[PDB]
């Protein structure tokens, strides 16, 4: 139970990474799916590194 | 097709109780028996027939 | 199936007398282990088997341990003139014979 | 089709497992209850005399006394045998008719003959076609009201043939040393119980020992000189005094009533009611009748019902089987999704599975077949191969539309036209895979007989729709795809 | 055997390809009997379901 | 208490204890009223729910009798019970009270009243006849159950004049052991407590014995009140709605 | 005399009851009780445990 509490956290920052690199595409205003293919290809190292 | 046949037999082997493990052996034998066919096929008949 | 049968032939004893003498104290030891989810006795004239059925989720080896260990924890209580001490058996009826 | 598929689901007979004919039959003989060895022994011989006069029969096998497995004496389990296939001349159903009808002639006897199966759940051996318990609370009690199940509960048409294990008209007989007096001549009931354990009562007393074998030693009395009950009080017992006193001057006989077994139930005394249900009347129609005999008979408040067997395999089926589809369908839905990547294919592909079912459920009625779980599997064997040429159509369609980019109505005339001959291939592969189910009459048939029919009935039914309703189908699909693109377009738009 | 032999019968009456008739008749039987193969490390027992 | 290495595997153990207590045997004492039994149980492990039964107007030796006989074991009877110990056991017994001056008086011994006891009640094997019409069983009424049969024995001889059990010793219906009992809070009672099977969920459980709960009660005689005093449950229930409340 | 000592059994048709002996403390209270008890001797008669 405390193991699920305290792991909401890292399950959050996954979805908080992934939509950080999208919002990044996004607010500069890159055409919407090159940009979003673009973000994915550059930073999907990372979030495996 | 052979990925998609088995989604048939995925659930089944799961039921459990005596009619469940009964049919366990039925199904992951059908089951073995298409993929050794899926590979057979795949493999020994591409040759022959070239 | 988890199924033990266990048969106790005690010679001349009365049907009544069987029953009060050999049945009820290992029913009694029995039926406090865990596991158990029904139980049917055939009991007649020197004779006592018994039948316990458990749930599917009780290995057959722990289950052994069990009556086992309830067979000689109810030795005491047992009448002493037994020609031989109760035997467990390891049988479902399901497993036919083979010739 | 999918109301006719609701229809014929709810109309077809089921069946749990099916019957075969191996060559064994298992059989019991009652006896009266003031029956003994030399009686029963005879009997027995008298039986076997009549029992083997029939060509069928080739062997008996019958072992009597108390042992693990009768369950009293009198009672007696038979095993007969039959010839292999290729000599005798008729099945199961008919050669137990004349067996059953051989030994009603023969006099004072009666015997329950059960052909014995190979897949076997329940741990008892059932008797006749259904079997139940009675729960009470005390011996006497359900003893007494015995009777009373008897006499009013075998009265109703949908419940007859009413019978049970327990016969409570044994003969016992009962002595009764006074307790008085014995302490006038030094005698104790632990005295009285050796002189009668040690007289009638077969007991192993001593050991013998010797190289390799253990023999045993056991003391008996005769009965051959004085017949009767009289043998009982010719035995004497010990006294302080040193004489020998009888047992009439310190006890009395009396003859009473008891039962040959007591069978128990979760702690508690119970009986075991077997019967046979009318083929005009459901087991329903037979479990009612049990509820509305139990209210009327006013039994006391001690006494209570429990039922093993066919009700409680059918009620996991149908607690299985809803939640089996509903999982089943998610999961073809989940991977044809991801085979065509598209909403609205996969249920063009799902839509076409019930029909199937339909032919397959026909030919089962027509058939007459028994609807055993295998039938069941075989419905679902049908499903699959219809799913599969349905496959085989779907992709080379798609294949056509995205590479020519021609309308979908040519583009599944064209499809269909290339991939007829792989229909037809398919469909004479599945006939021929078929035929051995249909025409086999081996050892083992009961097991593969209907599937034969089934089979095929659920192919050329599943053949017959697909190949003149499938491209149509697909076609008005693809309308309904563009109409939900056009709800994409407006969701998109005004919300 | 026979459901063997009448597929390789009708391939060649229908194709009318004798290379498409040796494919199945040592095929089908090399895949069937080879088909245990994998079986063993199920370690399931061959019976009258199987 | 013996405390194993951790490498030592349940099943081994238990096999190896079960062989000492056989291998044992002979040494032990020959009065031993019951043999010694062995308990796979962990001091770590907490009981699941316990159960308490009280009554007012009825003899406790026939409450202990009526709830060991159908309220123990329908309870036990389903799954998610390791082993119910009735606390406090006043298991229903025959005892017998003796007079000393009065049995002194007359010149006899306890010894005379043991062997008299001893070959009252002996209910052996009997045997059956074998005849060339018909078969028997025999039976006796060597078996007493209640008290009145073993008050009414003779147990010595004196001047000719018949001395019972009754006249010159007591017997009454009472516990097996005066020196077991349970207490609630002010009234007396007994006790039964649950352990808890490994791999076995708990609030399911508990719920089933609770829908069991009200058949018993009416069940049970109405002078008797069946009450709960512990669990677990609502704590367990507490802690995952708790976090699933903050998630 | 003043073991509680389990002596006899008591059979019946489902249960087990056991036959219990003790003795009285009541009529003479303190150690005074223990020298009440009798003991059997060759002679026949009883001897005091004092």
């Amino acid at each position: 139970l405390m193991a699920l509490t305290i792991a909401t956290g890292f399950v959050v920052d996954d979805a908080i990474v992934v939509i950080e690199n999208i919002s990044r595409y996004i607010e500069k205003g890159e055409k919407p799916l090159a940009a979003a293919l673009k973000g994915a290809g550059e930073i999907g190292f990372t979030i495996i590194s | 097709l052979t990925f998609s046949l088995i989604a048939v037999l995925i659930p089944l082997l799961f039921m459990g109780d005596i009619v469940g493990r009964l049919f366990r052996e039925f199904a992951i034998t059908l089951a073995v028996a298409i993929l050794i066919s899926a590979v057979v096929s795949l493999t020994l008949t591409p040759m022959m027939c070239a | 199936y988890p199924t033990i049968q266990v048969v106790t032939l005690y010679p001349g004893a009365s049907p009544d007398v069987m029953t009060s003498a050999v049945t009820a104290p290992l029913e009694r030891q029995f039926g406090q282990m865990s596991g158990l989810k029904q139980m049917s006795s055939q009991s007649s004239g020197g004779a006592s088997v018994i039948t316990l059925q458990f749930q599917l989720t009780l290995p057959l080896d722990v289950a052994e341990q069990e009556v086992q260990a309830a067979i000689n924890a109810a030795t005491n209580l047992l009448p002493s003139d037994l020609p031989n001490p109760p035997v467990y058996s390891k049988v479902n009826p399901a497993d036919p014979p083979i010739m | 089709t999918l109301l006719l598929s609701v229809l014929l689901w709810v109309f077809i007979p089921k069946g749990f497992f099916p019957v075969q004919d191996n060559g064994i039959i298992q059989g019991t003989l009652q006896a009266p209850q003031s029956s003994s060895f030399a009686n029963m022994a005879q009997r027995q011989r008298q039986v076997a005399d009549v029992i083997l006069q029939d060509p069928a029969v080739q062997s008996l096998t019958s072992f009597v006394g108390v042992d693990g497995t009768n369950p009293s004496l009198n009672s007696a389990r038979l095993q007969i045998n039959l010839k292999p296939l290729d000599e005798r001349d008729d099945r199961v159903q008919k050669v137990i008719a004349r067996l059953q009808t051989a030994v009603d002639k023969v006099p004072g006897v009666d015997l329950f003959l059960q052909p014995t199966q190979d897949l076997t759940i329940d741990t008892q051996v059932s008797r006749t076609q259904y079997q139940f318990t009675l729960q009470a609370t005390s011996l006497d009690a359900l003893s007494t009201w015995v009777p009373q199940l008897m006499e009013k509960l075998q009265q109703l048409p949908q419940l007859s043939d009413v019978s049970s294990d327990w016969q409570d008209k044994g003969l016992v007989a009962y002595v009764n040393v006074d307790r008085d007096s014995a302490s006038r001549l030094g005698i104790s009931m632990a005295d009285v119980d050796n002189a009668l354990y040690n007289a009638f009562g077969q007991r192993l007393i001593s050991t013998i020992y010797t190289q390799a074998n253990q023999y045993r030693v056991v003391l008996e009395h005769n009965t051959e000189n004085t017949p009767g009950l009289a043998a009982l009080d010719t035995i004497r017992l010990t006294s302080s005094d040193g004489g020998v006193v009888p047992l009439s001057s310190i006890a009395k006989i009396e003859q009473r009533f008891a039962p040959l077994s007591i069978n128990h139930l979760d702690q508690f005394p119970v009986t075991t009611i077997s019967f046979n249900v009318p083929d005009n009347y459901s087991l329903g129609d037979a479990v009612q009748a049990i509820m509305d005999t139990e209210k009327t008979l006013n039994l006391p408040v001690d006494i209570t019902t429990q039922f093993q067997g066919s009700t409680l395999a059918f009620q996991s089926a149908l607690g299985s089987t809803v939640w089996l589809i509903v999982a089943a369908v998610v999961a073809m839905y989940i991977v044809l999704g991801i085979l065509y990547e598209s909403f609205i294919h996969p249920i063009t592909i799902l839509s076409t599975l019930p029909t199937a079912g339909v032919g397959a459920l026909l030919a089962l009625l027509i058939a007459g077949s028994e609807l055993d779980v295998i039938a069941i599997i075989g419905i679902i064997l049908l499903i699959g191969i219809v799913k599969k040429n349905a496959i085989m159509m779907i992709d080379f369609a798609l294949a056509a539309e995205r590479e020519q980019g021609m309308s979908p109505r040519e583009a599944i005339y064209q499809a269909c036209l290339l991939r007829f001959r792989p229909i037809l291939m398919t469909t004479l592969a599945a006939l021929l895979g078929a035929l051995p189910l249909m025409l086999s009459t081996g050892v083992g048939a009961e097991l593969r007989r209907p599937l034969g029919i089934g089979m095929v009935g659920g192919l050329i039914v599943s053949q017959v729709l697909t190949l003149f309703t499938t491209p149509v189908i697909y076609l008005l699909f693809d309308r309904l795809a563009l109409w939900t693109k056009s709800r994409f377009a407006r969701h998109e738009e005004e919300a | 055997m026979m459901a063997i032999a009448l597929v390789v019968m009708i391939i060649y009456l229908f194709l009318r390809n004798i290379p498409a008739t040796i494919i199945p008749g040592v095929a089908v039987p090399l895949s069937l009997i080879g088909t245990f193969a994998v079986m063993v490390f199920l370690d399931f027992s061959i019976n009258n379901l199987t | 208490t013996l405390q194993f290495q951790l490498t030592l595997p349940l099943d081994v153990a238990e096999q190896e204890v079960q062989a000492a207590i056989n291998a044992a045997t002979n040494l032990l004492p020959s009065d031993l009223p019951n043999p010694p039994v062995y308990s796979k149980v962990n001091p770590a492990d907490p009981p699941i729910m316990t159960l308490a039964v009280t009554s007012t107007a009825m003899p406790m030796t026939q409450v202990e009798d009526m709830v060991e006989t159908r309220v123990a074991q329908k309870i036990s009877q389903i799954s998610g019970v390791g082993l119910v110990t009735l606390s406090g056991g006043q298991r229903p017994a025959v005892r017998v009270k003796l007079n000393a001056q009065a049995i002194a008086a007359l010149g006899l011994t306890s010894e005379t009243v043991r062997t008299a006891i001893t070959g009252a009640n002996v209910n052996s094997a009997k045997g059956s006849l074998d005849g060339p019409s018909r078969a028997v069983t025999l039976s006796a009424n060597d078996q007493m159950q209640s008290a009145e049969e073993y008050r009414q024995l003779i147990i010595a001889y004196q001047n000719g004049a018949p001395i019972r059990l009754g006249d010159v010793a007591t017997v009454e219906q009472g516990a097996e052991n005066s020196w077991l009992g349970a207490w609630a809070n002010k009234e007396q009672a007994i006790v039964m407590n649950v352990q808890r099977q490994p791999g076995a969920n708990i609030i399911s459980t508990a719920d089933s014995i609770r829908q069991m709960l009200p058949q018993l009660t009416e069940s049970l005689p109405k002078s008797v009140k069946v009450t709960v005093l512990s669990d677990r449950t609502t704590n367990i229930r507490a802690s995952v709605d708790d976090t699933q409340f903050e998630l």
